[PDB]
């Protein structure tokens, strides 16, 4: 019965990431699906099915700082994890030839679906579901 | 019959809570925390004492009063700020 | 002090590590104890 | 704070135009005259780290120099006057390779030609693999010193050039010193690249004007 209940055509903790990497991914998913209008409204003390939009590096860093549990700031480890995310095909770019991250015309977008980020947030105990 | 009286033994424990609430309400849409809300802590502490029929306001009554007022203030903020104020008032 | 600050900022091994008591502090302690010792 | 990011018809023709020749004069005068003695004193003090830099390089720790201000002259003085002669006179003349990342006209194949000539006895990664397999049996003696200014250089920024430089540091008989100016420079390198690079990070900010690097971009476009 168990052989028929599953197709088993599948090729087979789904993504081993550092805490910095997990929070970076959480912030990137917010950036790629939340309007720029609501950033100051939500994070400052003053949609599930569409394709993701682009975002700038500063928006990602600011949201990461706002959601990271006194400031975490940006060290070499943060950017190293961010580059690992790109190398792992978790974050996409707007370029295909002669990759140069420092070119001021390249934007970022999320390649990770909802079903994985849900479990990442569950493992982080961060309530994304209340931000939408 | 029961009319508990107050003592100034725990003036700091109330004053610092009032200052903390006012500081956290300085730049967020929240309750209009004023002196009238400070009086609520004292009156609800008196009500807690009047359950024991004690003639004096004790430290435990003030502790429960501060707990109730601070929890009521915190549970009304927005989601993004609620999880921060959860830890900002961990003392109480 | 200026030299110690720039050494600390530069991450140099020439800067002393504050695990042991400083020479000045221990010297003052020794002098203050010894002044009343005899 | 981060809240400073969330809480945020004139033209340049209204300003008096300055020619390139006029631009050069004031720049040179204020570079040479203003803040001369304190910056020179800071440089002289910073020279005290030469033994530590030498020891780190001999242990195999690559040096990345960063901070505000030009770093070409510092690296030139170090590599020419302290590093290369002392290695020769303590191992018993060491050739030094200087790469100008601030030049957009560079080519990685041209640099690899010099590297192969200076290192290989008589598809770049395929030859780098042969170099790695060869230098395993060689004694752990520094034979070539590599200086790469501006690891954030326009053509240098490209992933292929960074990959080529990363596989170089596997060989212990090669000394690598690099410098960067961009604030987001660590974004270029991932864990594999960081592992191969083996940089020890030193801030050497000196507020030194970038006279040489300013030649490759025209200020008149501003």
């Amino acid at each position: 019965i168990k052989l028929f209940l599953s197709t088993d055509d599948n090729l087979s903790q789904t993504y081993d990431l550092s805490i910095i990497s997990k929070y970076l991914l959480i912030a990137s998913y917010i950036c790629s699906y939340l309007e720029p209008r609501y950033d100051a409204s939500i994070f400052s003390r003053k949609p599930r099915y569409l394709q993701p939009s682009l975002f700038a590096i500063e928006r990602l860093l600011a949201i990461f700082q706002a959601i990271f549990p006194s400031l975490m700031k940006a060290n070499i480890e943060v950017f190293q994890n961010l580059s690992e995310l790109h190398t792992l095909k978790l974050i996409a770019t707007t370029m295909n030839k002669n990759i140069d991250y420092l070119s001021p015309k390249v934007r970022w977008k999320v390649n990770v679906p909802w079903e994985i980020i849900k479990e990442i947030s569950e493992s982080v105990h961060f309530n994304i579901s209340d931000y939408f | 019959k029961i009319y508990p009286k107050l003592h100034q033994m725990d003036m700091d424990k109330v004053s610092r809570v009032y200052a903390d609430l006012r500081r956290e309400s300085i730049s967020t849409g929240s309750f209009p925390i004023t002196v009238r809300h400070l009086e609520s802590i004292l009156r609800i502490a008196e009500s807690f004492a009047k359950m024991r029929l004690s003639e004096f306001v004790s430290s435990y009554d003030l502790d429960r009063a501060i707990k109730v007022v601070v929890d009521s203030f915190v549970d009304a903020q927005k989601v993004s700020v609620r999880r921060q104020l959860r830890r900002s008032f961990a003392i109480y | 002090r200026y030299d110690e600050i720039i050494f600390r900022k530069l991450g140099s091994m020439l800067q002393t590590t504050n695990i042991l008591v400083t020479d000045d502090q221990y010297n003052i302690w020794k002098k203050r104890i010894e002044m009343d010792l005899a | 704070t981060f809240e400073g990011y969330f809480d945020q018809r004139h033209t340049m023709s209204m300003a008096p135009d300055v020619t390139r020749e006029e631009f050069s004069l004031v720049s040179n005068f204020f570079n040479e005259n203003f803040q001369k003695r304190p910056r020179q004193k800071l440089f002289e003090i910073q020279k005290k780290m030469f033994p530590q830099y030498w020891f780190e390089l001999t242990q195999g720790f690559s040096l990345l120099f960063y901070g505000v201000g030009s770093k070409r002259n510092f690296l030139e003085e170090f590599a020419i006057d302290y590093l290369s002669p002392k290695i020769a006179y303590s191992q018993l003349s060491i050739p030094c390779l200087i790469l100008n990342g601030y030049n957009p006209s560079c080519n990685y194949r041209d640099v690899f030609k010099e590297i192969t000539d200076l290192l290989v006895p008589a598809h770049v990664i395929l030859q780098i693999q042969k170099m790695i397999d060869f230098y395993k049996n060689q004694p752990l003696d520094i034979k070539l010193i590599l200086v790469v200014h501006n690891l954030d250089g326009p053509s240098i920024r490209k992933n292929t050039f960074q990959t080529m430089l990363s596989f170089l540091s596997v060989i212990r008989q090669i000394a690598i010193v690099a410098s960067t100016d961009h604030i987001y420079a660590p974004l270029l390198w991932d864990n594999m690249k960081a592992q191969n690079y083996n940089f020890v990070f030193h801030d050497i900010s000196n507020f030194e004007p970038s006279t040489v690097e300013s030649t490759f971009q025209d200020v008149m476009k501003m």
